[PDB]
């Protein structure tokens, strides 16, 4: 909303105004990636001891 | 650090935190590894 001022004189009568606007959102991901060790796999999930 | 199980100690500071193997590889061994592989194990 806005403020005003109270004109005098030879121009037109200041009116009040307010201004709704409309503004979206956005989406966006991101990522990253542990490529676990094949061997390894076997050595902790049991079955190689 | 050729020795794996020897570095399960470091015993030291890992200090520098600067971009390893740009700089003159002038190491007699490194190895420029990803999250894992096998000769680890």
């Amino acid at each position: 909303h806005q403020p005003l001022i109270a004109r005098d004189g030879p121009h037109p009568v200041e009116q009040p105004v307010h201004n709704y606007m409309t503004k979206v959102i956005d989406r966006r991901a991101l990522n990253a990636a542990f490529s676990l060790a094949t061997e390894a796999i076997a050595l902790l999930t049991g079955e190689a001891l | 650090g050729y020795r794996y199980a020897a570095a399960i100690l470091p015993t030291g500071s890992i200090l520098s935190t600067i971009e390893v193997a740009s700089h003159r590889r002038l190491f007699d061994f490194f190895a420029a590894v990803r999250s894992d592989e096998n000769s680890l194990y």
